[PDB]
């Protein structure tokens, strides 16, 4: 069971942070 | 709407504005949060900023001059610590 695609995983790995509500 | 995730990148050699690397909502947003935490990417809650960026921006774009400092304040705190 994988929810995220490879490109989204990469985008996350390449970020300084994730902002959430 | 219910759940928002905005990825933020930053490199001062390219521009003084932060860069939005992802925008996801609801269930996908929750998966972004879990993965981020699993791979050691800080996840910071700021409900008004999350909404703002979601309502004003498209993915893979720089934060506009108007919201630049509000976003940059998070990066600066994470650097102070």
């Amino acid at each position: 069971i994988e929810i995220l695609s490879e490109q989204t995983k990469s985008d996350i790995r390449n970020s300084k942070l994730v902002v959430m509500n | 709407p219910t759940h928002i995730a905005i990825g933020i990148y930053f490199n001062p050699e390219i521009a003084p504005a932060p860069f939005i690397s992802l925008i996801e909502t609801n269930q996908c947003a929750l998966a972004v949060r879990k993965y981020a935490n699993e791979v050691g990417i800080p996840t910071v809650r700021d409900v008004k900023l999350a909404r703002k960026l979601y309502k004003t921006h498209t993915k893979y774009s720089f934060v506009d001059f108007e919201h630049l400092d509000e976003v940059l304040r998070l990066i600066v705190w994470l650097e102070q610590v």
